[PDB]
């Protein structure tokens, strides 16, 4: 089957440089045109960049042009996107897509590649801190707070997997410190405050941060 | 019978460029005092309350008559006595009106051709004319080769309104004795063969037009002829009475800056697949042997200085092309497309396009080719290359990592300069075998040629040159690849015998290639069949002999000396004779008595 | 850059019923050849992007022709005959006619159900947040239908801007509702000036705005 598969995404300071690759199997790369569309967290897809399968051309889009390069080796098949300079606005995960139809006489893409995702900030490596959020219907619900972490993602369970019906936790928001902040909450039984103990369970790999958090009534 | 004022006439079918005003102001300039169009009347746009009066002065169209989408009331051609139909609107027509009317079902009404006698060749056809009056009564066959009206008209028969406007009969009412047109329905009232429309008399220089030629104020069948046959010496000699003709016209001399056709005629061009020349005093018309010539630009140049390679986008612009003035450059990408561009992949099939090319006076560099093609095919027909190409590299003919079997460039006959690169062909045999310093015009070129397919595996392979190839190598494996024959060569193959004591056609042999012999020439049983070209070579004539001539038939109203005819019988041994000068439609036999 | 409009962003849909997007270009999209190189994605949740239709009605192998697309210069429409809960996601339409390529910002299909009311919960910050200077109020709305909903802060009555956040779950797989948090951030400073804090909720699910309140 024909794969595409990519890596190289990572986090980076403004003005600093990332390579992102996309190794192609299952077709005769050389063959094809490749394309990079991007998509910013609050976006729609945007047109990046584009190479000839051959190298003979390259084409960018302005607001990237000069920053990025695009380039491939047919060899190892596979696709890169040279960035550097990265600004704010460069934040977005990264597809390649291949031209299926050769000299776009149909359409533009069939095989796209599973992404890979660029943040560019300031900011630096930080486990969350990890408060309750304390119940008092009938039902009740309880939480916890994963607060001023950097960067995504962070993982959360309750009792280890014991509890799953009824938990929501919820996209990450980026706060004006530029770290993230989300909770997670589950609803419960009233009746089940003063003789059920309640433990979330956050994992944040990128600082090797482990927490686990009893949630007690108030 | 007299000279009338000519004009071009116009081929622009339903085109239209400007206002109404400026289309009717073009025409009213065009057919001014015209009484003879020499090509078409293409009468086209002309809208309501326009004067068209100036057509009542045409008599003759030579082309085709086309009256369309016009909404004016009146066309008056009431003097138009003849449309000749020499060309054909819509591939069958001599005369076409059709959709003479605007939304409203207004328009043309009045079509009083009351004159129009005579439709020598071409097809009649009335569409969507709903306003157009009595042009219905006509019957077409007195005219047509194989209000009310008034009562007077015969049959009913009539173009318009008044008495004036009744159809006049030539054809359809005349004796059954009358060879064409007449005055009256006797056999005395019959007219010339020749005449065209009606006739004034008995004569040719009665007629009211003629049928084919007019020579002075007499009609004739053909023009005086500008070559003659000579009884004494059974050739032709020129005629110094001889005239071309002119549309309808025999003239002395073509008006300027007029050229003359094979056919003897005057024109003010020759046609698409023909060139002039002036041999000798006279600029003829001679048709182009092969495809005639035409100079494109190459990649980078012109048009094409930003274009990467030959491609789908361009190709079609090498159309007829037969010398390329720069390079020739085939890449990858021309295969793959451009997705960014939106340029599709280029269609093999139509590289073929190429094989009209005879000449590159760059460079050829060929990077990439389709993959299911076993040789460079398209250039078949590539005779040279200059390689005068003076600003991209050293190499005027690269052949680089291409599938092909065989190079096949049959008629490559020189690199005038630049170096040669054949490399990385792995299935490619047969580029060992030429000598590539025979095709070399500049002190130094050279070859590089590796990596293709290896020399010995060719030959143990059978990859080689043909058994009837010399030894200067070849192309490919079959005896049309070969550099030069072994000894003689039919076309451009190189074969083991011509057809001299056997086989058909029958041939002789001329610098070592075989030449077929005259269709009058007889075929020998085991013994040769001609010495040379033509009906004068043979051994023995198939049919008939006329002096040194094996000829078809005998010699049979063809022109000769002192404005006489020449007929001839034939004996009992196929032999053609004179006939008596007094038998002047012909003879059987000699004498008086060969013409009862 | 051409601009591409497409209506609705968010479309609801009943399955087994029709839907409809609508995509308007700010350009005439038909190329010099002829060609109208329109075209229509699709992006289901956690997948990547997928051609859907090409040359405006063209449908991509193994799009089933519940699918179609038509219109003409600036003007387009896909159209799902019947909406299958498989194709729930977010639909792009692309423009490949004019350089740069531009895709519309996406319109987002889910699955449409019944109203139902939040459940509303409101959290004080905990005492070992405060002790480090800041205070964290979420209120919760869970499991609720349609995804639109009015949180509003009330700080001793007087209405707060600008110092909240709020989160919204993907739609459940099972119930199709959706859960809110809105999180008022304060300085532990502004936190103790003020004795009530207030979450207001106004949702389609409930006759009249419910507010859920604590005292510190
Ligand atoms: C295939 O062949 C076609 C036609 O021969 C090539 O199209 C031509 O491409 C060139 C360069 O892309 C165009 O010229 C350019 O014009 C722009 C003006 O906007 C200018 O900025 C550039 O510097 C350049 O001069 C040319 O107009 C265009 N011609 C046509 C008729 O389309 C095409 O590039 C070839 N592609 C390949 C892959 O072979
Ligand atoms: C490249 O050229 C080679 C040689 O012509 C092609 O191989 C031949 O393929 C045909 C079609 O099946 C066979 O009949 C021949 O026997 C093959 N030749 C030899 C010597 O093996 C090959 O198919 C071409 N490649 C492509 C992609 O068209
Ligand atoms: C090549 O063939 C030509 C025929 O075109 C030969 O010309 C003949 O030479 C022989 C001598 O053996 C003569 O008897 C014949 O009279 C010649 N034939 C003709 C048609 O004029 C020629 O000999 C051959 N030479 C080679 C080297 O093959
Ligand atoms: C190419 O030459 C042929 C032969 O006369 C002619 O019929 C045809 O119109 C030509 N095509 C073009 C594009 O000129």
């Amino acid at each position: 089957e024909v794969q595409l598969v990519e890596s190289g995404g990572g986090v980076v300071q403004p003005g600093g440089s990332l390579r992102l690759s996309c190794a192609a199997s299952g077709f005769t790369f050389s063959d094809y045109d490749m394309s990079w569309i991007r998509q910013a967290p609050g976006k729609g897809l945007e047109w990046v960049s584009g190479i000839l399968g051959g190298s003979e051309r390259s084409y960018y889009r302005d607001s990237v042009k000069g920053r990025f390069t695009i380039s491939r080796d047919n060899s190892r098949k596979t696709l890169y996107l040279q960035m550097n300079s990265l600004r704010a606005e460069d934040t977005a995960v990264y597809y390649c897509a291949r031209h299926g139809s050769p000299g776009y006489t149909l359409y533009a893409w069939d095989y796209w590649g599973q992404g890979t995702t660029v943040t560019v900030s300031s900011a630096s490596t930080k486990g969350p801190s990890v408060f309750p959020l304390a119940p008092s219907g009938g039902t009740a619900a309880l939480g916890c707070l994963v607060k001023d972490y950097f960067p995504e993602p962070v993982t959360v369970s309750w009792n280890s997997g014991a509890l799953t019906s009824g938990v929501h936790t919820f996209p990450a928001v980026l706060q004006s410190s530029g770290l993230y902040s989300l909770s997670s909450v589950v609803t419960v039984p009233s009746s089940s405050l003063g003789t059920q103990t309640y433990i979330c369970n956050v994992n944040h790999k990128p600082s090797n941060t482990k927490v686990d958090k009893k949630a007690e009534p108030k | 019978l007299e000279e009338k004022k000519v004009c071009q006439g116009t081929s622009n079918k339903l085109t239209q460029l400007g206002t109404f005003e400026d289309h009717f102001l073009s025409l009213q300039r065009m057919f001014n005092n015209c009484e003879v169009v020499l090509g078409n009347l293409e009468i086209t746009y002309v809208q309501r309350n326009y004067d068209l009066s100036f057509l009542k002065t045409i008599q003759e169209v030579a082309g085709y008559v086309l009256i369309a989408l016009n909404t004016v009331e009146r066309i008056p051609l009431e003097n138009l006595q003849i449309i000749r139909g020499n060309m054909y609107y819509e591939n069958s027509y001599a005369l076409a009106v059709l959709s003479n009317y605007d939304a409203n079902k207004t328009g043309l009404k009045e079509l009083p051709m009351r004159n129009l006698q005579e439709i020598l060749h071409g097809a009649v056809r009335f569409s969507n004319n709903p306003a157009l009056c009595n042009v219905e009564s006509i019957q077409w066959r007195d005219i047509v080769s194989s209000q009310k009206c008034d009562p007077s008209c015969p049959n009913g028969s009539c173009w318009g309104a008044g008495e004036e406007n009744c159809q006049k009969l030539t054809k359809i009412i005349c004796a059954q004795q009358c060879s064409g047109r007449c005055r009256g329905k006797s056999p005395s009232d019959c007219c010339h063969n020749q005449c065209a429309a009606g006739c004034t008399g008995p004569r040719e220089s009665d007629c009211l037009v003629c049928r084919k030629f007019r020579d002075e104020a007499t009609c004739k069948d053909t023009c005086p002829p500008l070559m003659l046959y000579n009884p004494t010496t059974y050739q032709m000699d020129v005629n110094p009475e001889g005239k071309y003709s002119f549309g309808a016209t025999c003239v002395k001399k073509c008006p300027r800056n007029y050229v003359v056709t094979d056919h003897g005629s005057c024109v003010r061009a020759c046609g698409a697949d023909s060139y002039e020349m002036e041999e000798d005093g006279v600029r003829k018309c001679k048709k182009c042997e092969g495809p005639c010539r035409k100079v494109c630009n190459g990649i980078g140049i012109g048009e094409f200085k930003d274009s990467l390679s030959i491609n789908a986008t361009n190709i079609k612009h090498f159309k007829n092309c037969t010398s390329i003035s720069g390079d020739l450059h085939i890449l990858p990408v021309a295969f793959r497309g451009d997705s960014f561009t939106h340029t599709p992949p280029l269609d093999p099939q139509e590289l073929d396009i190429l094989k009209t090319v005879k000449e590159i006076t760059g460079f050829l560099l060929i990077q990439a080719w389709p993959e299911n093609r076993t040789d460079l095919h398209a250039f078949e027909n590539l005779e040279i290359i200059r390689g005068r190409t003076k600003q991209h590299g050293q190499f005027s003919l690269a052949v680089v990592s291409l599938n092909i079997t065989s190079l096949g460039l049959r008629s490559l006959k020189e690199i005038s300069d630049g170096d040669v690169i054949i490399s990385g062909n792995k299935n490619l045999c047969y580029a060992n075998t030429i000598n590539w310093k025979k095709l070399f015009g500049t002190s130094g070129q050279k070859t590089k040629i590796i990596s293709n397919r290896g020399e010995n595996s060719c030959k143990a392979t059978g990859q080689v040159c043909h058994a009837l190839c010399s030894p200067e190598g070849c192309w490919g494996p079959e005896p049309r690849d070969c550099v030069s024959c072994r000894n003689v060569s039919r076309g451009r193959e190189c074969v083991d015998k011509c057809n001299l004591l056997e086989g058909e056609p029958r041939e002789f042999v001329e610098n070592s290639e075989c030449i077929q012999c005259h269709p009058e020439c007889l075929p020998q049983a085991m013994n040769i069949t001609c010495t040379g070209r033509g009906p004068d070579n043979c051994i023995q004539c198939a049919h008939y002999i006329d002096g040194p001539h094996c000829v078809k038939t005998c010699p049979a109203g063809v022109m000769g000396e002192n404005n006489t005819l020449v007929w001839k019988y034939a004996d009992a041994g196929h032999v053609c004779h004179l006939c008596h000068p007094n038998c002047t439609y012909g003879c059987t036999g000699p004498g008086l008595e060969g013409c009862p | 850059d051409i601009v591409m409009t497409q209506t609705p962003l968010s479309l609801p849909v009943t399955p087994g019923e029709p839907a409809s997007i609508s995509c308007r270009s700010n350009q005439d999209l038909t190329h010099s050849n002829g060609n109208t190189y329109l075209e229509w994605y699709l992006q289901k949740p956690g997948q990547s992007p997928r051609l859907l239709i090409y040359k405006v009605s063209n449908r991509f192998s193994g799009v089933p022709d519940r699918f179609s697309g038509s219109g003409a210069g600036t003007d387009f429409t896909l159209r799902i005959s019947r909406v299958e809960a498989e194709d729930v996601g977010v639909y792009y339409c692309m423009q490949g006619t004019h350089w740069p390529w531009t895709f519309g910002q996406g319109t987002k299909v889910d699955i449409k159900r019944t109203v139902a009311a939040p459940s509303v919960f409101i959290f004080p910050p905990s005492d070992e947040q405060l002790k480090s200077g800041t205070a964290s109020v979420v209120c919760l709305l869970n499991n609720f239908y349609p995804r639109e909903a009015k949180v509003q802060w009330k700080v001793d009555n007087a209405l707060n801007s600008g110092n909240s956040q709020e989160s919204v779950t993907e739609q459940d797989s099972k119930d199709s509702t959706y859960s809110l948090s809105s999180t008022l951030t304060l300085s532990k400073a502004d936190y103790e000036k003020h004795k009530v804090y207030a979450c207001e909720v106004t949702h389609q699910g409930l006759s009249s705005p419910v507010t859920k309140s604590f005292n510190r």
